[PDB]
């Protein structure tokens, strides 16, 4: 548990190495910067610069240990670690507006890019001609695709869109893998089918995520409605109007509770009945801090009295934009890391935060 | 005032 | 009845006041405002505020500049307005103590150097509209108006209407190629040095070498050494070894007054005499940002506009403004673009082939009667003809469209 | 005041249930990165432009949108007198609109002043002091303007006194 | 400047350069200058059928009628003497000064032509100062046209003049501006203890004009001033017609002045609010040291 | 923003910086030397003028000469010489890119600033300058919008009272007996001990030797029955020449005339009166403000046991309700010139500057309009 | 004048200078009879400088301060006073009194003190007066040609009249009713 | 100073 400020702008998106122990990170700018765990403070160790535009998705593949950038650019590359360098490799999205995220797949065979040209675009390899191609999930999209997140069995990817719709289409590739074996979504699965499509009409879908067994998908609305579908209900809908402002990010940290974060600063916790069939406010994780007043010195006291004649109690002084789960999986988490529009890097812990609040039972 | 006295 | 437009051409150096139908300025003042400033502390924008009616106890022009207790303030540096409130100011002064103008009767005829940034324009239209309530303006370019002022020294029949004007001020110089009475905007060029680099100049290359000029008037005497004793040279070093070698007769001496005891003191003239002059044909004297000689920027001006109106513009190259009456100003300007032209017109005939020997580009400069106000009479013609009053921005125009209807001047296209 | 006080209180909760922006790249063209308010290119990204009132006559109203903000004030208005004052202050407040990061060099149609807050003024700038900002400029508008409205009665008496006294 | 002044500059600076231009001995060279004055006075300084000799100053007004009346001419022959000659075609009053037969101290006749609109005015009024100095009642009262949509009630009684003037100004800024500045010029008496009685009025006109030709409607403003013996004595009836004359002119001026006043206080107050906005830029952690021009510091 | 050069330049001490700062760049003493004998050994180079830290070093051959005597400059061009090394030598700074902010104490001659101006717009052509009143910035330092500063510098002593920012100019009291008094004080009564230092030289090590032994005493008469009954506070200093001297009475007998100028055969009341005149020129209703908020700066309010004597002064000439603090900051000696970076640093001090043009077409009757 | 003398260099700080400094006050200090314009001609010119020569042979050239010192009883706001001027106190003073008086008092104001000795007070106060006074009444400012003695003139006058012997406080009546009957035997 | 004390 700890917090760090890497630097006033906000960061884009981040992302972690497979042993946690290296973060590849957007300054709000064309470049990526990857720093490095050493003892207890970071050191800047790699700066990747290759995009026009500023970068808007990261991911960082575990097993393999190649990074997919995504930008303004409509470009995609993905990074080799050569010797001591990263090389890029340019992929082709066939796009014509920007891109939005970037998600690889768990066999890290393909991967997944959402952008504002109303496509997913499906990429993957062609070491025929070691050619990076793309395939393009483009029917029922009638605006941005914001958030990916791809189903455990490799093949269905759940995404969410300003169209207010959360959907869960199937980015079966019939030439990297095999045909995918049933599941409580469908038997039919050729590519570009349409699974799932929530009845939402009101608000964007900022964040969509896979549960630990690929059987419920949840998802956040700009709308403050967090929902999540379960399959083994015949796709059930259960909703939960919050009285806070919207949320941008979230995960499954088991299969039964959610956690989320948004224009709050602060990380809160949802569950799920599966028993009812309704989400339950699980309440906010974080324990609202007491930030120490500083007295003034003369030189300060005149320059905020010339010039201009905290007020948020939790880590985050902005708005946390993207939550990613650090150790423990899907299935029993123990150390979520949140970053957000101030530079700042949270990260949490599953085990303390249960132990600091009594009245917080994870379900 | 205006005449006698100030005011 | 119709009253006669008042015509206002205000310049960083001296503004010309004038009701537009006569032959000459009505009045020439200094462009400069006497306000009583005191030692205070805060923002310009926070101690201008004067309690009662005492922002009205100021003076403007010659009643300013005699004034020993006030401040005197310049309101427009390099032609562009840095002071709205002293410019304001200036303007109810100008209208209503010197022209005694209402100025709900009469149209306006301002000025304006060509880089006058839009919101400028929109601030001066603000001032004429709301503040003043002029029934109408039209805010021209300053270098234009000053070719209709050679055509009153210049014979019958040859009174053209195409000529490189080049308008050398107190704060700008700008050349405007006008072509068969269309102004080609595209083609100007603004230079923010003029007579009062040369000013700062001589007075810095009085005070290093000099000693008995109080440092009051360290100002107002390189004004008097440089508008008496300077001209223009053929050659910079030869010059320079002609005042060293015979320094008896080509070095002057200048005696003023010391306007506090009445004293006399007397200082040698040397090589300011030449000097200051030389940062027109070398820009890097005064402002280390230009490098280009006058004679080059006019060529590349000329040569710029369309062919068949280049060879007429080199015919009527017409001075204007004050700081173009140094002797054999002209007479300079003309032999280095006569080298440059016959120069280029010896290249093109040598790649020709050396078949044709091309006419001789004939390069004139005019200096005539009326260069130190040329822009105002320039105006008071333009302000005096009936299409004038169809040029104008109307009140009406204001009132509907704002003082965005000002924002516009060819300089620039859309 | 105290007679805005709920006026203002509706007129702050609805600014930050908006200003809840994002960074968003544009959809109609190629790369450009324009505050969609502003070009009503898209009406996805477009939220309802929701009105608070006092009365009839002072009014804010909100434009919502996913990377911007439009918040136009009407503000009162008695006579004529008041009405001159409001249009040359808020002229001069126009005037330094890159002083002021938030603000709008012209006024929405209608409407007095109009503040245009974009995702880059909420990242780079602390989002409750611009809501602690216009929330202030609507409280002191009315009291700065009756000022102006004082100063101009004390100019008309001085220059009476000024005339009437050399007779 | 707070008080107009009633003397022209221009009229003044011409006769005067024409003037040094002559007694020096240099010859005389053309000139003919046409301008224009307050409440639409036109002036026109020529030579006479090309005279280079002749200076001839003429002035266009618009009390074109008041001043034909007989008796309307004493002051203007009285201070003019000689230089008084007929008027020039589409003028109304006209001197004539020959360069050749200048008199010695050429000050005074300068000073006195500067002041021919003063004068005009000046003479069409001491009529009715001599009506009630002569101890009369049921002297002659009249309308001034000294403008062209307001008007100047005159009238002449055994013991005081009231003058009433009907006034209303072309913007709406101004009258919304001249509501005010009208309203508040009857506080102007509590700075003197002798200034005339004034009287404001504009829900209807006064019981002065209700025979007479005056311009009266519900946009028009109605200033009356009641001048007692005591400011139209032979000694102090100069100032009392420079400021009757002039009262017009300077309330507009002021009004007009009121507007660039009043711009100061709102930038002032632009700045503070300003100062308020300030509050939510964070203050950056490390500044890079420039210099006056703007470059790097260059050094520590 | 921009970087200005903050350059206090008092008597005694120049102390020259940047804006910005916690503490001058550069602090060395205000003299200048001239070879007093002749050169004999060619070859080795030599200079005719040594400045600052280098004529203190080689004062065994010069005759050391302060430019500023009593807070007025009294020769120019050893000035010019000294804002010469500081510029190029000392920040090594470029002067003609830079604003500077010199101070002046109040009640100086016009002259002074007027030529201070006109020396530093037409030698060294600062685009910008501005003169401020020492004890105006001392207060900046503070932190503070009200009290009275009494700055006591090497020169010249003098009080400022200030409420809400509104300085009263007609109770402000200055006292022309500082650091150099004394220390010349000390060099008369060091002889009847029977040491003699009577040149210019020498007159460093006696300010040295003030500057690390004197004191002053809380109970001046109870002091001297003390030290003049017991030899338990005498104190051996170690000339530069292996002598070693012993001071007693002396100690405090020094800082003593600034308490009361009768040693020095003087008029003038001491520094404590001085500050109680001034307080009680000063309207009624600001006194109370006025007592708890005395602010003292300059080196030679240095002296172990100043303030406390200052408050136990004070306290016996102002009424029993009063509360009487003495606020005596550890960075006392270097105020000044703190407060000037707090002051050049300000947003709106852009906007009080004298920019070089302003004054190439007024000349340097300027200072007096734009600088109080 | 001790302080504004600072301003071209001069110092006097003992009280035996500020004997010097009285009599440069009063040998070369005069009142104004318009002080912006006599500042503004002090300050183009050098036809109002004077020099006075300190006992010791140094010579110092007074300037502008010549009625910048007289001028404080004008406009006390110069040496940080509140109150009025003593013109304004005069007018003030005869304001205070009833109605029908007001004339006489304008026709003699009586000027009186060492301090009114200054050269161009007489019609610097007759100016200020009959600026604030009504335009009707008259104002004279009855300035003898001596007044340094005026208040002792009078006390000899006063004493050498044959109705005052009955108005003395004898030794017997301070012997029966203490100092205090200076309250009642005095006005 | 010029008169009274040396500087
Ligand atoms: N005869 C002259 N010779 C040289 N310079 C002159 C002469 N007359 C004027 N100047 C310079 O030109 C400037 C004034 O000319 P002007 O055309 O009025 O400029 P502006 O119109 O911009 O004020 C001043 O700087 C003055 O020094
Ligand atoms: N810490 C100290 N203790 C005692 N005396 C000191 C101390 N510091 C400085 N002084 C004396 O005070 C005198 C004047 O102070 P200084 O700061 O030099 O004035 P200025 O600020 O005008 O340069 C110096 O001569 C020095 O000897
Ligand atoms: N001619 C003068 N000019 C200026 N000041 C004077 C003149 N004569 C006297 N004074 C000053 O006025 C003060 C009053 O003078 P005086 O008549 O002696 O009354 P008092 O006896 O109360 O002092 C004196 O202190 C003196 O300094
Ligand atoms: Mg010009
Ligand atoms: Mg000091």
């Amino acid at each position: 548990m700890a917090y760090h400020s890497f630097l006033v702008e906000p960061i884009s998106c981040h992302a972690w190495n497979k042993d946690r122990t290296q973060i590849a990170i957007c300054p709000n700018n064309h470049e990526v910067h990857i720093y490095e765990k050493s003892g207890a403070k970071w050191t800047k160790v790699h700066e990747l610069k290759e995009h026009n535009g500023q970068v808007t998705g990261i991911d960082w593949a575990p097993e393999s240990n190649r990074i997919v950038t995504c930008g303004t650019d409509r470009n995609a590359y993905v990074w080799t670690l050569k010797g001591r360098t990263w090389k890029p490799t340019l992929v082709i999205l066939r796009i014509n507006r920007a891109a939005r995220c970037v998600r690889w797949a768990p066999n890290e065979n393909k991967f997944a890019v959402g952008s504002g040209s109303r496509v997913i675009s499906i990429c993957y390899f062609e070491q025929e001609n070691d050619w990076w191609v793309c395939k393009h999930i483009k029917k029922p999209i009638r605006s941005t695709v914001l958030s990916l997140d791809w189903h455990p069995n490799n093949v269905l990817l759940a995404a969410g869109s300003c169209d207010f719709k959360c959907r869960i289409f199937s980015a079966y590739i019939k030439e990297v893998e095999e045909r995918p074996a049933p599941t409580p979504w469908g038997s039919k699965m050729p590519f570009g089918e349409l699974m799932f499509e929530s009845s939402s009409s009101c608000g964007w879908v900022h964040g969509v995520c896979f549960s630990a067994s690929g059987s419920r998908v949840a998802w956040v609305s700009h709308d403050s409605t967090v929902c999540l579908a379960d399959a083994d209900k015949k796709m059930a809908v259960a909703t939960l109007a919050s009285e806070t402002l919207p949320l941008l990010a979230l995960t499954f940290i088991t299969d039964n509770s959610l956690v989320a974060a948004g224009h709050d600063c602060f990380p809160v916790l949802f569950t799920y009945d599966a028993a009812a069939g309704m989400l339950s406010f699980g309440g906010r994780l974080d324990v609202p801090k007491q930030s120490s007043q500083r007295g003034l010195t003369a030189r300060e006291r005149f320059q905020n009295l010339d010039k201009k004649a905290a007020g948020l109690d939790s880590l985050h002084k902005n708005s946390v934009s993207q939550i990613s789960v650090l150790s423990g999986g899907k299935a029993k988490c123990s150390q979520f890391c949140t970053t957000g529009m101030d530079g700042g890097m949270s990260i949490w812990d599953v085990k303390s935060l249960e132990s600091a609040l009594k009245d917080l039972k994870i379900k | 005032w205006x005449a006698x006295c100030p005011a | 009845g119709r009253l006669p437009a008042c015509v206002v051409d205000c310049g960083t150096g001296y503004t010309k006041l004038g009701y537009a139908g006569n032959t000459e300025p009505q009045f020439i003042i200094p462009s400069c405002i006497a306000i009583k400033e005191s030692a205070k502390v805060g923002d310009q924008a926070q101690r201008r505020v004067m309690k009662g009616v005492d922002d009205l106890d100021f003076f403007i022009g010659d009643e300013a500049i005699e004034k020993p207790t006030y401040a005197t303030k310049w309101p427009i540096r390099h032609g562009i307005v840095e002071d709205w409130d002293l410019m304001e100011r200036f303007m109810e002064q100008v209208i209503f103590k010197y022209l005694r103008a209402e100025p709900e009767d009469h149209y306006f005829l301002l000025t304006e150097p060509p880089l006058n940034t839009p919101e400028n324009r929109e601030y001066t239209a603000e001032i004429m509209f709301e503040s003043f309530n002029v029934p109408g303006l039209y805010i021209a370019v300053q270098a234009v108006l000053a070719l209709a002022a050679s055509w009153t020294s210049r014979q019958v029949g040859e009174r053209t209407l195409t000529g490189t004007v080049i308008d050398s001020g107190d704060g700008v110089t700008h050349v405007i190629p006008v072509a068969e009475g269309y102004v080609i905007g595209s083609c100007i060029k603004h230079i923010p040095i003029a007579g009062r680099d040369i000013t700062y100049f001589i007075q810095q290359l009085l005070r290093d070498r000099e000693v008995g000029i109080p440092p009051e008037q360290s100002l107002e005497t390189a004004k008097a050494v440089k508008e008496r004793y300077s001209y223009v040279c053929p050659d910079l070093v030869k010059e320079f070894n002609k005042y060293d070698t015979d320094g008896s007769k080509w070095i002057k001496q200048y005696t003023g007054i010391n306007a506090i005891s009445k004293k006399e003191f007397s200082i040698d003239v040397g090589y300011e005499r030449f000097l200051g002059p030389e940062i027109f044909f070398h820009p890097e004297f005064a402002n280390p940002d230009f490098t280009q000689p006058i004679s080059e920027v006019v060529d590349e001006v000329i040569q710029n506009c369309p062919i068949d109106v280049r060879r007429p513009l080199y015919k009527n190259i017409v001075l204007s403004g004050g700081s173009t009456m140094f002797r054999d100003f002209g007479r300079r300007l003309q032999r280095d673009l006569k080298r440059t032209v016959d120069a280029r017109l010896k290249l093109s005939e040598e790649l020709s082939g050396g078949r044709l020997k091309p006419k001789p580009i004939d390069v004139q400069v005019i200096t005539h009667h009326m260069q130190r106000y040329a822009v105002w009479f320039g105006g008071s013609m333009l302000a005096s003809t009936p299409e004038f009053y169809q040029v104008c921005h109307t009140k009406k125009d204001y009132e509907e469209i704002g003082p965005s209807i000002c924002r516009h001047n060819p300089v620039f296209g859309v | 005041t105290a007679t805005l006080r709920p006026y203002l209180s509706a007129v702050r909760a609805t600014l930050q249930a908006a200003l809840c922006l994002e960074n968003f790249s544009s959809q109609v063209v190629e790369r450009h990165n324009k505050p969609e308010v502003e070009v009503r290119s898209s009406k996805e990204l477009l939220l309802q432009p929701v009105t608070i009132s006092r009365n009839e006559k002072e009014k804010v109203l909100i434009e919502g949108s996913i990377n911007s903000v439009r918040v136009s004030i009407a503000v009162k208005q008695a006579d004529e007198i008041e009405k001159i004052l409001c249009h040359k202050f808020m002229r001069f407040m126009m005037m330094r609109a890159e002083n002021f990061f938030i603000l709008r060099r012209k006024p929405v149609e209608g409407y007095d002043i109009s503040f245009l807050i974009t995702n880059f003024h909420t990242e780079q700038m602390y989002k409750h002091k611009l809501v602690d900002f216009v929330i202030h400029f609507m409280e002191e508008i009315d009291k700065e303007i009756s000022e102006m409205k004082l100063s101009v009665n004390a100019r008309a008496r001085i220059v009476a006194e000024e005339f009437l006294k050399n007779f | 400047m707070i008080l107009l002044e009633v003397n022209n500059r221009i009229i003044e600076e011409t006769l005067a350069l024409k003037f040094e231009n002559a007694a020096a001995g240099n010859k005389p060279e053309a000139v003919e200058v046409t301008f224009a004055d307050f409440d639409g006075v036109l002036y026109h300084i020529s030579n006479p059928n090309g005279d280079k000799t002749k200076v001839m100053v003429s002035i266009s007004l618009k009390f074109y009628k008041e001043l034909q009346a007989h008796g309307a001419d004493e002051l203007l022959k009285r201070v003019y003497g000689s230089f008084l000659v007929n008027p020039e075609s589409g003028y109304n009053v006209s001197l004539l000064y020959d360069l050749e037969n200048l008199p010695a101290s050429k000050d005074s006749i300068v000073h006195q032509a500067g002041m021919l609109k003063r004068n005009c005015f000046a003479s069409v009024f001491e009529k009715y100062f001599q009506f009630q100095e002569e101890g009369k009642e049921g002297e002659n009262r009249a309308v001034i046209h000294y403008r062209d949509d307001e008007t100047m009630y005159v009238e002449s009684k055994k013991d005081r003049v009231t003058v009433v003037f009907s006034t209303v100004f072309k913007d709406d800024d101004d009258v919304v501006i001249g509501k005010v500045f009208m309203q508040e010029f009857k506080e102007g008496r509590r700075a003197s203890h002798t200034a005339p009685q004034v009287l404001f009025s504009h829900r209807e006109p006064p019981l002065e004009l209700k025979d007479t030709d005056a311009a009266v409607g519900d946009n028009i403003g109605y200033i009356t001033f009641v001048l007692f013996p005591r400011h139209t004595n032979a000694s102090a009836r100069d100032n009392t017609i420079n400021l009757i004359h002039t009262f017009r002119d300077y309330l507009h001026y002021h009004i007009k002045c009121s507007k660039a006043y009043i711009h100061t206080r709102m930038r002032a107050k632009t700045s503070d609010f300003l100062k308020v906005l300030n509050r939510a830029r964070p203050d950056a952690e490390k500044k890079e040291m420039k210099t006056i021009t703007g470059k790097t510091f260059s050094s520590r | 923003d921009i970087a200005a050069l903050v350059v206090d330049n008092g008597s005694g001490m120049c102390k020259a910086g940047f804006a910005g700062d916690d503490a001058p760049r550069a602090v060395f003493p205000s003299i200048v030397g001239r070879p007093r004998h002749q050169g004999v050994m060619v070859g080795m180079g030599q200079k005719d003028s040594y400045v600052g830290d280098e004529a203190q070093s080689k004062r065994g051959i010069l005759t050391l000469k302060y430019p500023i005597e009593h807070g007025i400059v009294t020769n120019w061009d050893d000035m010019e010489k000294i804002w010469h090394h500081t510029f190029y030598n000392e920040l090594r700074v470029a002067p003609e890119e830079h604003p500077v902010l010199l101070t002046e104490a109040p009640l100086n001659p016009k002259a002074n600033r007027e030529k201070m101006t006109q020396i530093m717009f037409e030698t060294f052509n600062t685009p910008a300058m501005y003169v401020a009143i020492q004890a105006v910035l001392s207060l900046y330092a503070s932190g503070r919008t009200t009290g009275i500063v009494m700055d006591s510098g090497d020169g010249v002593t003098h009080t400022v009272p200030i409420y809400e920012g509104y300085a009263l100019p007609h109770a402000i009291l200055r006292l022309d007996l500082a650091g150099r008094d004394l220390t010349d004080y000390l060099m008369k009564i060091l002889t009847e001990r029977g040491y003699s230092f009577t040149t210019t030289a020498e007159r460093e090590i006696v300010r040295d030797i003030k500057e690390k032994l004197c004191y002053v005493a809380l109970d001046f008469e109870q002091e001297m029955a003390t030290a003049a009954s017991s030899s338990s506070l005498e104190k051996s200093y170690e000339l530069p020449d292996g002598q070693v001297i012993t001071i007693g009475n002396e100690r405090f007998r020094c800082p003593e005339a600034l308490f009361q100028p009768s040693f020095l055969g003087m008029e003038s009341c001491g520094i404590h009166e001085t500050t109680f005149n001034s307080i009680m020129k000063c309207d009624v209703d600001i006194r109370k403000d006025l007592y708890a908020n005395t602010v003292l700066s300059g080196g030679t309010t240095m002296y172990p046991g100043i303030a406390d004597r200052m408050q136990k002064e004070i306290t016996a000439l102002a009424p029993s309700t009063m509360k009487i603090k003495i606020i005596a900051p550890p960075e006392r000696k270097y105020s000044v010139w703190i407060g000037g970076s707090i002051l050049a640093s300000l947003s709106t001090f852009q906007q009080m500057w004298i920019s070089k043009q302003e004054y190439d077409e007024s000349g340097p009757s300027i200072v007096h309009r734009k600088c109080f």
